């Protein structure tokens, strides 16, 4: 349970991101499309800096250095 | 909510040998020392590194720092304790490392290198850790490892070790 | 013979005074309850899972049942 | 001392360098050398001397330094794309500062400045046994880790050993002193070949070997710091002397001598590659060497004109010093020159 | 290369100029030395444990060890050094 | 960051503390300053020193045995594992090794502490 | 909220500095066979703010220190240390819970000496010195074993919580398991504060708390401060790790008592031992630490690596 | 180079399962008897195949046992449970050798009844 | 033997003792009987979750269903 | 001259700490860790000479796993248009 709940919250997050990067960066010098950087395209776990940006910055705080120094 | 404290512990660390490294007398070389290497413990803990933090906390800071000013307290005996010389090298390095520190967090925007050692990069966000284990260390489940896996590891270690004994005796003249 | 004794019971109330302090404070500040324990990642995983799922960002209120309904 | 703690000491020597050539993982490396260090500050020092005490520590810095470094380039290494093997590195950076670090283990043009010094403070036996001895462990990283080394730079530090180490113990009079300088030029060639043909490499490592160790063997034999010692050796008993001499010529690089061998294979798989100016420029700093070592033959001769040859010192009583195996690797470096189909045994 | 591997391996040259540049006081040369070595501590500590690779996680404890026996060595050999004068 | 708030605290009352008592002395009421402190001559409290190579040989061993402590340190970890064999070898035979430096070095002369 | 936990733990260690000073007084006072204070104040309560203002006032008093740096930072340290040295221990909740915990506890108490290096560093006369040397030696000789000790008793726990200790603890105190080792770090615990027999002392000997007992006034009031609240602490500590109670929760305070009783009465026979025995010289204590205690705690250390595998009882770490 | 792929929003926002850690740790219990046809299956699915999104699907299914067990749970047995769950949530690490005999009493409602 | 463990045990019973802890540390876990139980329950708790396999075409064992017995069974731990 | 004995006495001594695929204690797979088993399957039975040069595109990968310069560098390509779009108005989706 904990496993698909978590999987899908990630992806609608990345799934968010890629729309908000959709919007802001319409102009000339196209990267085009939200794409990944490799050669191979398949599946590879997000960085964390990539699902977590642009959130306001609260929550990074909670998330990347929350578990550290307990709760 | 700065949360670049990593970052920050990391200039203070460096900071420590920068202002450190000059003036003549090991007296002030435990503090400098000390004080970088508890930040140490700042980063490797920030990280996550709790144990390994602790060790050079414990080991480092305690056995290492604690036998130098032991052994400078004994052979070197301080009257007048000054405030001496040699810093302005050390001090006009603070300045070149905080325009070259500065440089380094300056010229940070996308990546940032220099030309005289290997590649860098550089930009303001950081890579962490998730996909949660559970139950585990994920590190001092390593060290079980070690006494595990460790086999001939802990063998050349000890060995040296008490080579370590045989040879500081030995030079300090038990004939 | 009595004389010490008595400043034996103000250590006892000066060394027992910061237990009963933080104890209650854990079963107030935190909510009814104790204050979670997260040493592995696991534990703060579900912590931070209840924190969302509260609504009020907090695992002081756990929801419930009949929260489903 | 105790004549046990000596083989339990060397024995963990023989261990340490033992360890750095087999293990293939790089912290076990970086530990070989930690031992070689640990265990080999006692060797050192046998005599309790001041000179040895100093001396020793002049090693103990430059060698334990050198060890961090190694270690920095290995943690770079972790850095860039990266594992825990014995492979080439895929730094570049990582590889400089790796050349560089095996660059001060053994003697090299920046880092020789050490050797001369050691070399003379500490006694014989631990002479023999920091000129060939440690010098296994390096040659058998580089060996290893060859693929990416600069070009530039282990081209550059082989010839500035064989200038500069080569060049000087001119005014030098000790013998200690000449050994260290002829082992940073003998260093100078081992090196200058590794990128091209390291079996090469590992032929002047074996010969030199033989060469040093005859020669200090020979010091052990007649007790001589400096080469008025040797002269008058020369009014004691001639044999050894004329030994002492020959295997230095042979440390020249003379023709008909084995010490010419791995030059003259060194200048073939040298020169059918394409520069040949370089071995030129290695072959006159090689005369250079070699008349000053003539000039330490002129030490020598017979109807001498006076050398002030003293008495007292004819002896009725012949030394039981036990000179272990003397012998074999007198022979063994002054003949070899008629072999050598024999270097592929080698590799 | 993030930012603090910058930073660590300045300090590590700070270290090693301190090292090679001030000949004066030996204890200090040795000091210099060992804490560059701490140094390393801390950059294998943090790589390790940034790439969770766990099974390598001794790199920090056996390159410590080493940090000492060694250093032990040192000061004896220092003490050993100043008994000659001074 | 809560323990980092206790170290901040925990190192103000220090500093607090340090200060008041150094205020209030050279606050009193009347501080009144006269005699000469002679540093002067070698024997007031012993003379000299000739530091002896037992104490710092104790800091020595404290440190090798420093290390072999450490690196049994993790040991409560490691007894458990799919490797018992291995475990117990390794253990009894590191600390067992702890004991052979201390053995050797309680056979020679060092220690024994009146020289 | 949290700032108000802080000050709940390190303001009641200090009076209970205090308060103890006052016990300390008080049962020796009897062990004596002789009254302790009864005329400051009621029954000797007034004591302490007596000891407290008073030695606070006394004026700074000599010499020039030849370094303001330490002078002023030592004091500083042995403090700071000795405040959170109190965090991890559990109560009925830790206040901070740290994985890891004992041995940070273990690696502070390591710190520590630092005071006296310093302390007795900056006193500029060469006596003072030597003796700060010494007791650096002793003190850190018993970092050596006491390390050895909570490495082994841990070992029945499992992992380092410093919690699951007083989970450990509700069938049988830890006492039982093992004796012998447990007796062995009590006089650990007395080595570093340095109580009788351990303490070095006035008259003729080598006067280490001559001149640091005397110097700094004022911050020998603190020295004072850290040196008993570190006494309250390793009895404490004691009192957690040999012995326990139940935690019945929804009650933390049944336990807290409980703890609190047993504590305290362990920092009384500390105070009353140190009413009874004489001194050891130094060497015979040195080498009497070397000699005995070091071997067999090898021995019941390994004893106790290869014990729980053979009852097939090795611990649950969660 | 290559341009990734993710699902429609739509392709998410299936359901939810909103509860404590507390109560999904008993609750998980029993479920994790009586449900896992579907969810050890998904776990060969991700496991096997591993793209999370492109398994997601059986996640739905997974999602789906869970929500319905809680359903039968509630109008089923509610109070035992409920009083189980509360004392298992007083937590200090959720111990299960504390609150016992609601453990014995909740599979008592279970058994008596389901 | 007998007179000089009686004196080493007259001299220094710490020291006797000591080597007798070690000694007796080190055989008696080769041979007591509970040596295996402790493995076989320290193999019998998973950390990481178990994960299934494609059953069909294989040898029927360790079934679907969780109490379906033909797997292992740490009974022997449930009762002990 | 590098000797193995290790493969020739049929020991492992230093083959298990040696890369990050190796069985971990309590198996945890690495960050990069499928990136290593592509490194290496490409680069296995070849030798480090040609390898350079045909397993180029894949290692590049695996640096990217490891380092993340380029992907950094993305993020920060991000906050770049987004800064100067602060000041003309692209609003805010999130709460
Ligand atoms: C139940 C309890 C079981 C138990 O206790 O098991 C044993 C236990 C571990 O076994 P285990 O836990 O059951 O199983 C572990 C597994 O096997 C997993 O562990 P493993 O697979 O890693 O096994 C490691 C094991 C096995 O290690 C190996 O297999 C590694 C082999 C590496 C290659 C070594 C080649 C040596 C060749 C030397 C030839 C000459 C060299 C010089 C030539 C040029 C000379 C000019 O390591 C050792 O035994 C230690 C290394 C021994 C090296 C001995 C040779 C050293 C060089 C000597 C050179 C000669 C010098 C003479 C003096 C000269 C003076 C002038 O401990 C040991 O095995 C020994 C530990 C203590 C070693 C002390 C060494 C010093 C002794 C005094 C001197
Ligand atoms: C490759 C092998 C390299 C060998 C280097 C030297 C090893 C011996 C070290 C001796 C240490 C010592 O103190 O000796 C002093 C003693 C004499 O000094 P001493 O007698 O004053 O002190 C010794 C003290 N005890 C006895 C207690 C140890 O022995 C010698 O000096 C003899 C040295 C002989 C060197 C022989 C070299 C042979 C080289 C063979 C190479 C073959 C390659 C083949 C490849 C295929
Ligand atoms: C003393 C505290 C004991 C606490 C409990 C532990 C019990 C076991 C303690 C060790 C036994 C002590 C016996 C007394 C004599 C010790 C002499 C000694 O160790 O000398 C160093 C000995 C020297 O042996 P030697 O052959 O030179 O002869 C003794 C010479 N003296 C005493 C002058 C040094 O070195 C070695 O044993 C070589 C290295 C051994 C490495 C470790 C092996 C462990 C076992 C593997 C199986
Ligand atoms: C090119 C190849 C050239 C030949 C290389 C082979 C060398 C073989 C060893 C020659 C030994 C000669 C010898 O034994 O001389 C005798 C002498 C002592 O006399 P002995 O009969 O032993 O009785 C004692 C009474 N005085 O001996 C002594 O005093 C010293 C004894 C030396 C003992 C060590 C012998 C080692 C033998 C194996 C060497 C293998 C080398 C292979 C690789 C060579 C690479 C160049
Ligand atoms: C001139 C001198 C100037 C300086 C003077 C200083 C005076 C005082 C010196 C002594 C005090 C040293 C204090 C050291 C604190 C170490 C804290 C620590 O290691 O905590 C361990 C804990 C582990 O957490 P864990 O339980 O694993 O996990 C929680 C749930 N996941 O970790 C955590 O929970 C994470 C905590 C991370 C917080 C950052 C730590 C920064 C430390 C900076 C130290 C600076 C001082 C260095 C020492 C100087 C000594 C002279």
């Amino acid at each position: 349970l904990l496993q698909a709940e978590k999987d899908r919250r990630v992806l609608q997050m990345l799934r968010e991101n890629l729309e908000e990067e959709a919007t802001i960066m319409k102009d000339v010098p196209g990267w085009k499309v939200g794409e990944s950087v490799f050669h191979t395209t398949r599946w590879v776990t997000p960085m964390m800096g990539e699902l977590y940006g642009l959130r306001t910055g609260e929550e990074i705080l909670s998330s990347t250095y929350g578990f550290i120094w307990y709760t | 909510m700065m949360t670049y404290i990593v970052f920050i512990l990391s200039i203070i660390f460096v900071m420590g040998f920068v202002g450190f490294s000059s003036k003549p007398s090991p007296i002030y070389g435990g503090l400098g020392l000390i004080v970088s290497g508890g930040v140490g413990c700042g980063i490797v803990l920030n990280f996550g590194g709790s144990f390994l933090g602790l060790m050079v906390f414990l080991i480092y800071l305690g056995g290492m720092m604690v036998v130098f000013g032991y052994t400078t307290a004994m052979a070197t005996e301080q009257y007048p304790e000054v405030w001496v010389s040699n810093k302005v090298v050390l001090g006009t390095f603070i300045t070149g490392l905080l325009m070259e520190f500065l440089m380094v967090y300056y010229v940070l925007k996308d990546k940032e290198v220099e030309i005289v050692f290997k590649f860098n990069g550089m930009g303001d966000w950081v890579i962490y850790d998730t996909g949660d284990s559970g139950f585990f260390s994920e590190e001092a489940m390593g060290i079980a490892a070690l006494y595990s896996y460790g086999t001939w590891l802990v063998i050349v270690t000890g060995w040296s070790l008490l080579i370590g004994v045989v040879v500081i005796m030995e030079i300090t003249r038990g004939n | 013979w009595f004389e010490v004794l008595p400043g034996i019971a103000v250590m006892g109330v000066c060394l027992f005074i910061p237990g009963m302090a933080t104890a209650r404070i854990h079963r107030f500040s935190n909510g009814g309850r104790e204050k979670r324990v997260a040493h592995y990642s696991y534990q703060w995983y579900l912590m931070e899972r209840d924190r969302r799922v509260s609504g009020v960002n907090r695992y002081y209120v756990s929801k419930g049942l009949e929260n489903i309904d | 001392m105790n004549p046990i703690i000596l083989i339990i000491i060397l024995m963990t020597v023989m261990l340490g360098t033992i360890i750095v050539m087999i293990s293939t993982h790089w912290l076990l490396i970086w530990i070989g050398f930690e031992m070689n260090m640990l265990a080999i500050i006692p060797i050192m020092m046998k005599k309790h001397n001041p000179r040895a005490t100093e001396a020793s520590t002049k090693y103990f810095l430059t060698q334990s330094t050198a060890s961090m470094l190694l270690m920095m380039a290995i943690i770079i290494n972790l850095m860039f794309s990266g594992q825990w093997t014995v492979m080439k590195l895929f730094n570049p950076m990582a590889s400089m500062l790796m050349t560089m670090a095996l660059a001060m283990k053994l003697g090299m043009a920046p880092f020789h400045f050490w050797v001369p010094e050691v070399t003379q403070g500490i006694p014989l036996s631990s002479g023999l046994i920091l000129l060939t001895w440690q010098k296994l462990a390096p040659m058998s990283v580089l060996y290893q880790i060859l693929p990416s080394i600069n070009l530039d730079l282990i081209l550059t530090l082989s010839i500035l050993s064989i200038t500069i180490g080569g060049w000087g113990g001119l005014n030098q009079t000790q013998l200690r002193k000449i050994m260290a300088y002829s082992s940073i030029a003998h260093m100078g060639w081992m090196t200058a070949v590794l990128l091209y043909n390291p079996t090469m490499t590992l032929l002047n490592l074996i010969i030199y070997i033989i060469m040093t160790s005859t020669m200090f063997t020979l010091f052990m034999a007649n007790s001589t710091t400096t080469t008025l010692s040797l002269s008058h050796t020369w009014n004691k008993a001639p044999i050894m002397t004329i030994l002492v001499l020959i295997t230095l010529l042979s440390m020249g690089g003379l023709p008909p001598l084995s010490g010419f061998m791995p030059k003259w294979m060194i200048i073939q798989e040298m020169t059918k590659n394409d520069s040949i100016i370089l071995p030129t420029l290695m072959a006159i700093t090689a005369l250079l060497n070699l008349y000053f070592y003539m000039r330490l033959t002129y030490s020598t001769a017979l109807t001498m004109f006076p050398s002030t040859n003293n008495m007292k010192m004819k002896w009725q009583f012949p030394t039981t010093k036990r000179m272990t195996l003397l012998p074999t690797m007198t022979v063994l470096s002054t003949m070899l020159l008629p072999l050598t189909p024999i270097l592929s045994i080698l590799e | 290369m993030s930012l603090v591997y910058m930073n660590i391996m300045m300090a590590f040259t700070v270290s090693l100029t301190g090292l090679l540049m001030y000949r004066s006081h030996l204890m200090s040369s040795l000091l210099c030395l060992e804490g560059m070595m701490l140094s390393l501590f801390i950059l294998a500590t943090l790589m390790i444990l940034n790439s969770h690779f766990t099974l390598a996680s001794m790199m920090p404890i056996i390159l410590l060890v080493f940090a000492a026996c060694e250093a032990a060595l040192g000061l004896s050999l220092l003490v050993m050094v100043s008994n000659t004068y001074g | 960051m809560n323990l980092m708030i206790t170290l901040l605290t925990n190192f103000t009352l220090a500093t607090l503390l340090v200060t008041i008592a150094f205020w209030l002395p050279q606050l009193n009421v009347y501080s009144e300053k006269t005699s000469p402190y002679e540093c002067g001559f070698d024997p007031m409290g012993s003379a000299r020193l000739p530091f002896s190579m037992k104490f710092f040989l104790v800091a020595i061993t404290f440190l090798l045995f420093d290390l072999e402590i450490a690196l049994l340190l993790p040991l409560p970890w490691a007894s458990q594992t799919t490797n018992l064999n291995t475990m117990l070898t390794m253990a009894l035979l590191l600390i067992f090794l702890l004991a052979v430096s201390l053995a050797y070095e309680w056979t020679q002369k060092g220690l024994e502490w009146t020289e | 909220m949290f700032m108000i936990n802080v000050l709940t733990l390190i303001i009641p260690i200090l009076l209970a500095v205090a308060f103890l000073t006052l016990v300390e007084r008080k049962v020796l006072g009897y062990m004596q066979f002789r009254k302790g204070p009864n005329v400051v104040g009621p029954y000797g309560l007034l004591q302490p703010i007596a000891d407290a203002i008073k030695l606070f006032i006394k004026e700074p008093l000599r010499p020039a220190t030849s370094s303001i740096s330490m002078f002023i930072l030592a004091p500083i340290l042995a403090l700071t240390l000795a405040l959170t040295m109190w965090i991890p221990l559990p109560m009925p909740y830790p206040l901070i819970n740290m994985n890891l915990g004992v041995l940070f506890m273990l690696a502070m108490s390591s710190l520590a000496v630092y005071s006296i290096l310093w302390s007795g560093w900056a006193s500029n006369s060469k006596y003072a010195l030597i003796g700060a040397l010494r007791a650096v030696a002793q003190t850190i000789s018993y970092e050596v074993t006491l390390a050895i000790i909570l490495l082994s008793v841990l070992l029945m726990n499992g992992s380092f919580t410093l919690s699951t200790l007083i989970i450990t603890q509700e069938q049988v105190w830890l006492i039982f398991p093992a004796w012998p080792l447990a007796m062995m770090w009590f006089i650990s615990t007395l080595a570093e504060t340095n109580r009788a027999p351990f303490d070095l002392t006035e008259g003729e000997s080598e006067l280490v708390s001559g001149f640091n007992v005397e110097y700094a006034a004022g911050p020998f009031a603190l020295f004072f401060m850290a040196e008993y609240a570190n006494i309250i602490m390793m009895n404490i500590f004691t009192t957690t790790l040999f012995l326990g109670a139940f935690h019945n929760p929804y009650m933390p305070e049944l336990y807290t008592i409980n703890f609190t009783i047993k504590s305290l009465l362990l920092s009384i026979t500390f105070l009353w031992i140190r009413a009874s025995y004489p001194r050891f010289r130094y060497d015979q204590l040195m080498h009497l630490l070397w000699k005995n205690f070091l071997p067999l705690t090898l021995a019941l250390c390994m004893w106790h690596v290869s014990l729980p595998i053979l009852l097939s009882s090795i611990p649950p770490q969660t | 180079p290559g341009i990734v792929e993710l699902p429609s929003l739509e392709d998410l926002k299936v359901q939810e399962v909103k509860v404590s850690s507390s109560v999904l740790k008993a609750a998980a219990h029993h479920y994790g008897a009586q449900c896992d046809k579907p969810n050890k299956e998904f776990m060969l699915c991700r496991w096997e195949e591993k793209d999370p999104r492109r398994c997601l699907e059986e996640g739905k299914l997974v999602n789906q046992c869970a929500l319905e067990f809680f359903r039968q749970i509630k109008r089923h047995c509610a109070e035992p449970f409920t009083e189980y769950w509360t004392c298992i949530d007083y937590s200090g690490l959720q111990l299960f050798r504390r609150c016992r005999k609601e453990q014995a009493q909740f599979d008592k409602c279970v058994l008596d009844k389901l | 033997v007998a007179a000089f463990l009686k004196n080493v045990w007259a001299k220094e019973p710490v020291l006797v003792a000591s080597f007798a802890i070690a000694g007796l540390a080190v055989i008696l876990p080769t041979l007591s009987p509970y040596t295996k139980y402790s493995l076989m329950i320290n193999r019998a708790t998973p950390y990481n979750y178990p994960v299934p396999l494609r059953d069909d075409g294989n040898m029927p064992d360790v079934p679907s269903h969780p109490q379906d017995p033909q797997g292992p069974s740490l009974e022997w731990l449930k009762r002990l | 001259p590098f000797f193995d004995v290790q493969k020739k006495l049929g020991v492992d001594l230093d083959h298990w700490m040696t890369i990050q695929s190796a069985e971990q204690p309590h198996r945890i797979p690495a960050r990069c860790h499928a990136f290593e088993k592509e490194w290496i399957e490409c680069a296995h039975g070849i030798g480090s000479i040609r390898a350079e040069k045909e397993c180029k595109i894949e290692f590049e990968d695996f640096r990217e796993c490891l380092l993340r310069q380029k992907t950094m560098k993305r993020l920060n390509a991000i906050k770049r248009q987004r800064d100067k779009l602060i000041k003309e108005g692209k609003y805010t989706p999130p709460p």
